[PDB]
């Protein structure tokens, strides 16, 4: 309104419209992007599939995990 | 129009006031009674009881003799 | 015996750390302000810095105390005492020495009028409160407990905002005294039979089913005033509501701290039988306490009020939790005694920052805060959060711990503590909503400021601590099991 | 100073203590206290150990694992009774 | 050199000898269980 | 890949809610978009692999909570019910960040809406994967937090803020319940892990002692869960909160309170069917309960003239059928079923989000009419979705309800006849409210405002789009996915799902049944339209009963009022609750009589005795003489002349007659 323009917030208060909103969501996205790498990758270690697919799948591609739990009397 | 300070309200500090002060307001009534027999002895009485009781009913669960409390 | 400790970094140290602060700060001018905070702070950091590195050199896997050091009273050497630490006493001297320099943050804008005495009372009580929680003997207990009830006096009645702190003052110190006196008492007995005062030795002697009885009822009688247990815990809302908004942070965070603690360290091993005998009684006390100071609590209307009137339950879910005697019992209720020591100490920050502001503790006057506050906002919001044992949060994880072995003794105290899920949700949403949501009422309140930057470093350990507690209490558990260990299984054999 | 490594302790129970009267040696009794406890800590390990075996057997065998994972559903169940400090005693 | 390796080292010379700490604790029990007889004797002593 | 699925929301809604003001209404839009959608592709992925592929995929992070047996995790499950849901979430999610994109368009703060929104996602999300009880507890409280934090949204408004109050606690009610069964699950298994419960659960036999009654801990366990399930899935005990919860913006009303958290409790009890098909006990109770429930929603919905209600006590109904399919032991049945009623009861959402949008956010169905040809794509989707909702033949809805009632009615049980006898009265009032919301939005003459006529517009793009893909979903899901998902003795659930073979009467429902009990759907359906078309056109006098008789009065109001739930729930629980806390715990208790026998009692009598032995001071020389005489008197008699004494006197008497002194004048 009038005194919420001296407001500040993180989410940006009422009606808000950066001038360079554009090059901040492109910026944004590399970070998301760039975050999600090394997820990916402790994920695709971290996975572990017991039984092989019937058909190929795309997480054969990147883990190693397919058919390594067969012997569960030697779990610890 | 000067200060953060809130502008007082009267009535709402008496209100205030008035919340801060009950103790000089009781009066051993009938209805005090009740609720003070009701609740401040007879309810956590029939608590302990349970308590206790389950525990009795483990006891006896486990082919036990009662546990003595208190 | 000398037991001196091999340890660079040890015990005697740290308790001389604001020792030192105190005495250097006696002979500082007023006028020279700025000294003056430097010094304080400066000193309450070193403490804090020194008990992380007390944590690093901690051993996880003995169930002795450590660091033990002595402390040679006379030539005869008679009387000769012991300082030492565990894992149920290791988190509460680290929460101690972190939440000392809070206090002297939050009052650092009116240190002009709050001149050296503020400071020096704050590291005298923090010098009392780490030599409390590091003491392997009843009498030196006792002796360390008591002398904080002066600084704390001092605390309330000079800097308190209103006339109501003389009655909260008089109520605290006297309530204190007569808990601590029956403690004496206890103390005095078993002297008579052991001829010794020191943990040790007690751990390792035989007490009468019927001696056990007697010196039980002494302990309780000063543990449930500190707790506080129903029904001597109406001196808590008044004392925690005058106090200032630092006295209410060391209040809660701390001294409510040492009846659980007391319980935790003297009572349950010392007097197993007793233990057992009584533990029917400890938790009807502690139910009754949970749903109905959590029902009064939904009543209040004053901002501290209802702070102050929420720990009473969560005290009381400690009592459930300890008094289960197992594993998930025990670390629950330690867990939760750090995590609310957190929790509720930054809910009188958040209360502080709003009343320091605006002079009013009422919840009619506010409404509507998210439009000029909302830094301040989110901030009450997470830990209002917190305070409803929202998974994710450190206060989930002693809830439900205390949950668990309270359920695996008995089913219905169980099913009576979980019902604080129902009212403490209850009354922290409606604080919430009352205080932050809604409109405006510009004839109350009309000029607003949100945090500044010291409000929001204050702010940042306790959400850091909260969250790091809740996601990965490992850190903490690792360190405690070997202690809780012992003591759920001392005065047993198989 | 610590040596790096696991901790040691002795494999076996204090010599020294007396069952029949407790409260007569107290470092035995100390002793004997915290052998216990690691004593019962190895138990909870096997117990944990048994449950990572019927974990996976569940989830390797899918619908046959009623038949699959018979036996060692009944060890781990075996070894959770009288586990740790729970709801069993000795 | 190495962070860790160092970090390590440093954490290990910090801590107590658990031999040693474990052993002066064992002296003062068996001295404190046998020497809990001296002082109650003075307290017995007749005042006439 | 799949910690990608989970926590892509999570990165998305961090990114809005913590640099909003970076990237204003438009950034926070596509960025919060984007990553749910990216979610969604990954989501299909996963589909392909664990579903169609038969590959389930076990993922394990770190422990959280480990104290002794307890072994809480930070872990992921990945199964075939999982992918299923996951499907749904993800689908349905990106769909209304899409919508809202535009719905929420004209909204000063758009940005903090969709972060809302990501986080809601990845606690559900959270939630669907969770590998044992305490994950799943997180992500039902996560759930709870986020439905909260959407319904007061408007915060300035005191009815949303009083709904989202009254969700919050009744689901706290529920979580009660829940968190106690978990409780029971760990001490009868000692674990909270879902593998190893699912591999023990069929040996446990022992009884238990629960509130002083000794009962059947399997059974305990699993009522205990249903409570929590009652709870998230607005069953009967606790089923008000859903209506009220419509304060929120549509698109919450669409993603939250329709399709996938108010399924919460359906899918935990899909999720236990390993646990749950050893109690029949708590089965029996399920049965009923879903009954009971799709028939009280059914008669509430018929009278209300708020769109969004309508459509949330449809959901509330829906919401039993596929209870009681779980009571009945046909788990797989309900899941389909769930998946179905996500398309369906999304796109009735939405749909009535844009006649509202169009109508300068009128809700009231009695100030609409004549509206067909005005939205001609809304009316449509609204067509589509009511269509597909009552059940009629070959839609999406088809494929499920019916299969469900058949299975009632072949549960040769006392509550398979009472699930029979109820789903299939209340399949007849569904129909009359669904045709009622048609005919009195679209097709009556207008009872309408001009000025709203004079302004009216249909959907912008970015919520056409979602409009058509829930519309096609609700044609062609059903037909596509019911040999997949309840096909005779298909093995696509794989291990996710448990029917013992006691329970198995899928057969027999699709064999041994009259053929008229197949068609009694369609045939009650038929008779709801006809009803309904005869009381909103061709009525013009069935509304003097209510005006001229009382008991005709009372009936419209008990319908309209929800049986009077809320007021009884209210007048007698909650005011009592408020009540004792105020007059008997702070004014009876803390500062009454523990105030009197405590601190106030105790300073006044000290008070009044200090009072008392300063007046003994007295100033007079010879008080002071007469007191030394009266001490020296006293020591002769006492210590001296207590000889024959003993004989009339005792102790007890001397010490009670000093102190009743005290009690003079
Ligand atoms: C045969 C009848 C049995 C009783 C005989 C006494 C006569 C009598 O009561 O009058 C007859 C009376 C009525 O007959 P009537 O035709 O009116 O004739 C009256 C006479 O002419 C007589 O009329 P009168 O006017 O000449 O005499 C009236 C008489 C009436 O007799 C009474 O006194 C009875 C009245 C007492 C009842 C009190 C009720 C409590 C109400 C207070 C409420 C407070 C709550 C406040 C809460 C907060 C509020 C917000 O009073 C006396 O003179 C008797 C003196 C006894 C005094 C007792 C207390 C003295 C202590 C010092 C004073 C108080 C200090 C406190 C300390 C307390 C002590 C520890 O009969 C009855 O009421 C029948 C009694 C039935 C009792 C049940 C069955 C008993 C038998 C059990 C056998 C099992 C074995
Ligand atoms: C871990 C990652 C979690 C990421 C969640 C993002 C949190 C969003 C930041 C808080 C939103 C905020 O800044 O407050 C807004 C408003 O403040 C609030 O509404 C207070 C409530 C904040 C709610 C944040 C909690 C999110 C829920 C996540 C819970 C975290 C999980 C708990 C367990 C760890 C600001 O106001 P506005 O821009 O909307 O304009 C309105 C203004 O007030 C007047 O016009
Ligand atoms: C004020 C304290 C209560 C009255 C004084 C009193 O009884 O003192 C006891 C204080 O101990 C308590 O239990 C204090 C009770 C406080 C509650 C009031 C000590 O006596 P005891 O009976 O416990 O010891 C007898 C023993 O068998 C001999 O070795
Ligand atoms: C030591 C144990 C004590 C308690 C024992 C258990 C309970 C027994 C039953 C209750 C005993 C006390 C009964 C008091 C009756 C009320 C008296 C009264 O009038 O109340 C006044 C306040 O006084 C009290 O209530 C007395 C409080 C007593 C509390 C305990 C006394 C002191 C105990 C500690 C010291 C002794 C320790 C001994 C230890 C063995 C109110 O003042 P007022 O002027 O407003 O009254 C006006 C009136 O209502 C008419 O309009
Ligand atoms: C199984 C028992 C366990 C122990 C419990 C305590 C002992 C038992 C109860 C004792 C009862 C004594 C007799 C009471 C009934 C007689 C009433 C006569 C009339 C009356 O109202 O007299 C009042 C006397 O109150 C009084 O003298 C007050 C009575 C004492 C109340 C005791 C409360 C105990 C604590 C409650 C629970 C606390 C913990 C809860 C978690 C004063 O009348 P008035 O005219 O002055 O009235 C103000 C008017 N202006
Ligand atoms: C203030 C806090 C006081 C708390 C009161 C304790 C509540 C329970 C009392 C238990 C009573 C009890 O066991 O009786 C005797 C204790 O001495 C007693 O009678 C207790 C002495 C303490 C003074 C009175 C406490 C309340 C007054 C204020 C021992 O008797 P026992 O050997 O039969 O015990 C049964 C063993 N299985
Ligand atoms: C509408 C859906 C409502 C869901 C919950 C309603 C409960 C109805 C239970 C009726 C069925 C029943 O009696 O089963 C009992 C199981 O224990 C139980 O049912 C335990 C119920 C306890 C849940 C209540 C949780 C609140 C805390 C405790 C309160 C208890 C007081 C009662 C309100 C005994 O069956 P069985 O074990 O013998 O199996 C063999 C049966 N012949
Ligand atoms: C299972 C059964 C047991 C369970 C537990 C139940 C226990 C029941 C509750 C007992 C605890 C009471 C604790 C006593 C604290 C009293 C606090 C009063 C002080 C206060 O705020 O007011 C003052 C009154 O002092 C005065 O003028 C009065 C003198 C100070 C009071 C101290 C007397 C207490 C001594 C011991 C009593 C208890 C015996 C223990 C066995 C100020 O008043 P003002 O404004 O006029 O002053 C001039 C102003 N500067
Ligand atoms: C210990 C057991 C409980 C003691 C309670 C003492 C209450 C004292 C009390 O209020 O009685 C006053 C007399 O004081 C006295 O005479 C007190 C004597 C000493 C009591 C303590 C020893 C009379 O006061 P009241 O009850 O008539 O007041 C109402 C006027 N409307
Ligand atoms: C279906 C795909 C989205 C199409 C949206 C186009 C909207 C349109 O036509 O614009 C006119 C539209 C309004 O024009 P009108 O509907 O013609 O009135 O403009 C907008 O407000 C929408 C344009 C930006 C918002 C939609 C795109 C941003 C989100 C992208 C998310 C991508 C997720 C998938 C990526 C991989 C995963
Ligand atoms: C408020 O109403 C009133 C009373 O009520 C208190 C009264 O009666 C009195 C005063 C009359 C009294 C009490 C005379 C009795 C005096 C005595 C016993 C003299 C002894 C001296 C003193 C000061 C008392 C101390 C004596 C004690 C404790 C006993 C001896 C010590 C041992 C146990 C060894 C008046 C005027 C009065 O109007």
């Amino acid at each position: 309104g009038d005194f919420r323009a001296k407001v500040w917030s993180m989410t940006g208060g009422p009606n808000c419209r950066p001038k360079h909103w554009r090059r901040n969501t492109a910026i944004a996205m590399f970070g998301v992007f760039l975050v999600c790498i090394p997820i990916a990758k402790l994920s695709a270690k971290l996975e572990q599939r017991p039984h092989m697919p019937v058909r190929p799948i795309p997480s054969q591609i990147w883990c190693k995990n397919f058919g390594t739990k067969d012997d569960y009397e030697k779990e610890h | 129009g000067g200060g953060m300070e809130t502008n007082k309200n009267k009535f709402i500090e008496d209100w205030g006031s008035a919340r801060e002060n009950l103790e000089h307001n009781f009066r051993w009534t009938r209805r005090n009674f009740a609720l003070i027999g009701i609740f401040g002895i007879a309810l956590p009485i029939i608590v302990y009881k349970g308590i206790v009781k389950d525990f009795h009913m483990q006891d006896e669960d486990a082919g036990r003799p009662h546990r003595k409390f208190l | 015996l000398e037991h001196f400790c091999e340890c660079y970094f040890n015990l005697s140290g740290l308790i001389l750390c604001p020792v030192l602060g105190s005495i250097i700060l006696l002979f500082i001018p007023n006028s020279r302000i700025r000294l003056i905070r430097l010094i304080g702070l400066c000193a309450s950091l070193i403490t804090f810095l020194y008990s992380l590195v007390l944590w690093i050199q901690f051993d996880s896997s003995t169930a002795k105390f450590q660091f033990v050091e002595s402390l040679r009273w006379l030539p005869y050497e008679n009387i000769n005492f012991y300082l030492g630490i565990d894992g149920i006493s290791l988190f509460f001297v680290i929460l101690t020495t972190f939440l000392i320099p809070i206090c002297i943050l939050v009052g650092w804008s009116g240190m002009r009028s709050y001149g050296k005495e503020y400071i020096i009372a704050f590291l005298i009580c923090e010098f009392l409160m780490i030599a409390v929680f590091c003491m392997l003997d009843l009498l030196l207990f006792y002796v360390f407990f008591e002398s904080v009830l002066i600084p704390m006096f001092i605390i309330i009645g000079v800097w308190g905002s209103r006339q109501r702190k003389i009655k909260a003052a008089y109520q605290f110190f006297l309530y204190t005294l007569l808990g601590s006196l029956f403690m004496l008492l206890a103390i005095l007995l078993i002297l008579f039979q052991t001829g010794t005062t020191d943990l040790q030795i007690l751990l390792t002697t035989e007490f009468s089913e019927r001696r056990q009885i007697f010196l039980w009822i002494a302990f309780f009688a000063s543990f449930a005033v500190k707790v506080p247990m129903v029904p001597v815990h109406i001196w808590l809302p008044e004392a925690h509501v005058e106090a200032p908004t630092a006295g209410s942070v060391i209040l809660a965070g701390i001294l409510l701290k040492f009846g659980t603690y007391g319980f935790l360290r003297f009572s349950i091993p010392m007097f197993p039988e007793a233990t057992l005998c009584f533990t029917p009684f400890i938790y009807t006390l502690s139910a009754i306490a949970i749903i109905y100071t959590s029902l009064t609590t939904l009543r209040q209307i004053d901002l501290k009020k209802i702070i102050a009137y929420s720990s009473v339950a969560h005290m009381n879910l400690v009592t459930i939790g300890m008094f289960s005697l197992n594993i998930q019992g025990i670390g629950g209720s330690i867990l939760l005694m750090l995590s609310h020591g957190l929790v509720s100490s930054a809910l009188f920050l958040c209360v502080g920052v709003l009343y320091d502001r605006h002079k009013t503790r009422l919840v009619r006057y506010y409404g509507g805060l998210v439009s000029t506050m909302p830094n301040f906002s989110t901030i009450f919001f997470f830990f209002t959060l917190a305070n409803m044992s929202l998974p994710g949060t450190s206060s989930f994880i002693g809830e439900f711990l205390i949950l668990v072995g309270a359920f695996q003794r008995n089913s219905l105290v169980a099913t009576l503590a979980a019902l604080g899920m129902i009212l403490g949700a209850a009354y922290s949403l409606w604080l919430y909503n009352r205080v932050v949501s809604g409109n405006l009422k510009p004839d109350f309140l009309h000029k607003f400021s949100d945090l500044n930057g010291r409000e929001v470093f204050i702010f940042i350990p306790f959400l850091v601590g909260l969250v790091w507690m809740g996601v990965y209490p490992k850190v903490f558990l690792d360190c405690m099991h070997t202690s809780v260990s012992n003591l759920v299984q001392h005065g047993k054999f198989h | 100073g610590r040596k790096k490594g696991l901790p040691e302790f002795e494999e076996s129970a204090p010599d020294g203590f007396d069952p029949e009267n407790p409260y007569k040696d107290p470092v035995a009794m100390v002793e004997m206290r915290e052998h216990i406890v690691r004593e019962k800590w190895i138990q909870i390990e096997k117990a944990k150990i048994l449950r990572e075996k019927v974990k996976w057997c569940y989830r390797v065998e899918g619908v046959n694992h009623y038949q699959k994972c018979r036996h060692l559903v009944q060890q781990y169940l075996d070894s959770t009774r009288g586990v740790g400090w729970g709801k069993d005693h000795r | 050199g190495f962070i860790m390796e160092f970090a390590e080292n440093l954490v290990l010379r910090l801590m107590e000898n658990p031999e040693e700490r474990d052993r002066k604790a064992r002296e003062h029990i068996y001295e404190m269980h046998e020497r809990c007889k001296k002082i109650k004797e003075m307290w017995a002593l007749p005042i006439r | 890949m799949y910690l990608l699925i989970v926590f892509l929301p999570l990165l998305g809604s961090s990114v809005a809610g913590f640099f909003g003001r970076f990237l204003g209404s438009e950034g926070s839009a596509i960025m919060t978009t984007t990553c749910v959608s990216f979610s969604s592709i990954l989501s299909l992925i996963a589909f392909y692999e664990v579903a169609l592929g038969a590959s389930a995929c076990y993922l394990r992070i770190a422990p959280w909570i480990s104290s002794e047996m307890f072994d809480a995790s930070w872990g992921f499950l990945f199964d075939s019910l999982t992918v299923v849901m996951l499907i749904v979430v993800t689908f349905i999610s990106s769909l209304v960040h899409l919508y809202s994109i535009s719905y929420m368009s004209e909204d000063p703060h758009s940005p903090r809406f969709m972060c809302y929104l990501s986080i809601f996602t990845f606690f559900m999300l959270m939630l669907v994967t969770g590998d044992n009880f305490l994950q799943l507890f997180l992500g039902w409280e996560g759930v709870g937090l986020a439905s909260y934090l959407l319904i007061h949204f408007w915060f300035t408004r005191l009815q949303a803020d009083k709904a989202a109050i009254k969700a919050m606690l009744v689901n706290r009610v529920g979580d009660f319940g829940l968190a106690l069964g978990i409780l029971g699950c760990f001490t009868l298994f000692q674990t909270v892990d879902f593998s190893t419960i699912f591999a023990c659960a069929s040996v446990p036999r022992n009884s238990w002692i629960f509130c002083n009654m000794r009962l059947n801990a399997i059974s305990l366990i699993c009522i205990l869960l249903f409570i929590g399930a009652v709870g998230k899935s607005a069953q009967i005990g606790l089923h008000t909160w859903l209506p009220d919860a419509m304060e929120g913006p549509t698109p919450v009303s669409a993603l939250i309170h329709a399709a996938t958290m108010v399924t919460a409790g359906v899918f935990m009890i899909a999720r236990c069917s390993p646990l749950f098909e050893y109690s029949p006990t708590a089965l029996i109770v399920i049965t009923f309960a879903g009954a009971m429930t799709s028939f009280l929603a059914a008669t509430t919905g018929i009278l209300q003239n708020d769109l969004k209600r309508v459509i949330a006590y449809s959901t509330c109904s829906q919401l039993g059928y596929m209870i009681f399919a779980c009571g009945i032991s046909n788990y797989s049945v309900s899941v389909f079923h769930l998946m179905n009623h996500a398309f369906f009861k999304a796109l009735l959402f939405l749909s009535a989000g844009s006649v509202i949008h169009a109508m300068s956010d009128e809700q009231d169905m009695r100030k609409m009419g004549g509206l067909a040809s005005s939205f001609p794509l809304t009316y449509a989707m609204m067509l589509i979705g009511s269509l597909s909702l009552i059940g009629f033949p070959f839609l999406t809805g088809f494929y499920s309800k019916d299969v469900i009632l058949e299975l009632a009615y072949t549960k040769y049980t006392i509550s398979g006849n009472f699930a029979f006898w109820l789903g299939s009265v209340s399949v007849l009032f569904t129909s009359y409210y669904s045709f009622r919301l048609l005919f009195l939005t679209f097709l009556v003459p207008t009872n309408s405002f001009g000025r709203d006529i004079s302004r009216c517009h249909d959907a912008p793009i970015p919520m056409a789009i979602p409009l058509i893909l829930l519309a096609l979903g609700s044609l062609f899901v059903g037909y596509l996915a019911k040999d997949m998902m309840i096909g005779l003795g298909t093995n696509f659930w794989a291990n996710s799902l448990l029917v013992l073979p006691k329970n198995e009467i899928l057969a027999e429902s699709e064999f041994a049944a009259p053929t008229i009990i197949k068609l009694i759907p369609i045939l009650f359906s038929t008779l709801g339209a006809f009803v309904a078309y005869n009381v909103n056109l061709v009525a013009d006098q069935f509304q003097r009963a209510f005006q001229t008789s009382t008991f005709c009065n009372r009936l419209y109001s008990f319908f309209n009022k929800r049986w009077f739930f809320d007021q009884v729930l209210n007048d007698f629980l909650v005011r009592s609750f408020l009540r004792f806390g105020y007059e008997v715990s702070f004014e009876a208790l803390d500062k009454g009589a523990i105030e009197i026998l405590g601190p106030y009692g105790i300073s006044y009598t000290f008070r009044r005795l200090a009072e008392r032995i300063s007046q003994l001071q007295s100033g007079f020389v010879y008080h002071y003489a007469f007191a030394m005489l009266l001490g020296l008197t006293l020591f002769v008699t006492f210590f001296c002349m207590w000889d024959s004494l003993s004989s009339w006197v005792d102790n007890r008497l001397s010490f009670i007659l000093i102190v009743s002194s005290f009690y003079t004048k």
